[PDB]
């Protein structure tokens, strides 16, 4: 049967590769959306608040 | 004609960031100075306080 | 007769509202706009170009991307002025004193 | 990508805000993955689960004692006799 009477295997393999592509696309998309959500916080971020009273600001916190 | 507007918005954001840093520094320093003055006032008032 | 509209049908209720004696232009509801970012964006662009606050405030102009104007104000101009005169003279058209002009305008605008 | 504080389904998982954790697992994940079945679980045996077949179990056997009966029984007609009056069937089928 497998040697002369099988096309379901090939069809299912093709469909599964298609499914893998689809899965990875959706994954990357969700990652990008979450990253944009986090990027919305860079506006709230204030690097001066890290400063200690009567001390200079550090370039480490992206002046 | 489009790169002009893009660069304008870009420089606007940069200026916003710079001004934010400067204003935050000024406000922070004023607040800290006021706190220090309050602390010294409290010190003198504790030296003047009376009771047991 | 007027049945409750569940919360799931509100998006369609906003752009296809029920009939009323004073209906809006449903065909124009998607065209009603009022930008809250107009002046902030204008100032940002000008300051990025390199102008000062005073120059920006002098160059600022009000938004043109607002809800369009009613074409009746340009097509039925004379009839509207006559109706407004009738109202000013007859106390707002009490007891049907401007029915003449109002009906002329209604016919002109509706055409059966 | 417009209303982040109002769209929590498109937001990162709380383990992402924590700043702490061959190949490692990703640091950034979203809640929108909950809308996919095979996001986290594997696709193993995906197209092979409808192939596990089991046969039916009905047995078509019933003793037929006719020595008990001495009368005929009514029987149904299942199809019209097309071997007779074949040419007129569409014309007389609607009558009775």
């Amino acid at each position: 049967r497998l040697t002369f009477f099988d096309t379901e295997s090939v069809a299912l393999q093709s469909r599964l590769r298609y499914a893998e592509k689809q899965k990875l696309f959706h994954q990357e998309l969700d990652r990008e959306l979450a990253a944009g959500h986090i990027a919305s916080l860079v506006a709230e971020y204030d690097p001066v608040a890290t400063r200690l009273p009567f001390q200079p600001m550090q370039d480490r916190y992206r002046v | 004609n489009a790169f002009s507007s893009f660069d304008a918005c870009r420089t606007g954001l940069l200026k916003q960031q710079s001004a934010a840093v400067e204003n935050s520094l000024v406000r922070q320093n004023m607040a800290d100075v006021r706190a220090k003055a309050l602390f010294e006032r409290r010190a003198v008032l504790l030296d003047l306080v009376e009771g047991k | 007769a007027a049945s409750t509209i569940p919360i799931s049908q509100w998006p369609s209720l906003l752009y296809a509202p029920p009939s009323s004696p004073a209906n809006p232009a449903v065909e124009a509801l998607p065209e009603m706009q009022f930008d809250d970012l107009h002046y902030p964006r204008q100032m940002l662009l000008c300051r990025g170009a390199g102008y000062s606050l005073e120059q920006c405030n002098r160059m600022a102009q009000p938004d043109a991307r607002v809800t369009p104007e009613n074409p009746a104000e340009k097509l039925l101009k004379e009839e509207a002025v006559a109706a407004i005169a009738c109202l000013s003279q007859r106390e707002g058209g009490k007891d049907e004193q401007c029915r003449y002009y109002i009906e002329r305008m209604y016919k002109l605008a509706n055409k059966e | 990508p417009f209303m982040w504080r109002q769209r929590a389904y498109c937001a990162p998982v709380p383990s992402a805000f924590a700043s702490q954790q061959g190949v490692r697992k990703p640091l950034l994940r979203s809640n929108s993955e909950s809308l996919s079945v095979f996001s986290q679980i594997p696709d193993g045996l995906l197209g092979h689960t409808t192939s596990v077949t089991m046969g039916n179990s009905d047995i078509f056997f019933l003793p037929k004692p006719s020595n008990l009966l001495k009368i005929a029984l009514p029987a149904f007609v299942f199809m019209p006799n097309l071997t007779i009056f074949t040419r007129a069937f569409p014309f007389y089928a609607h009558t009775s």
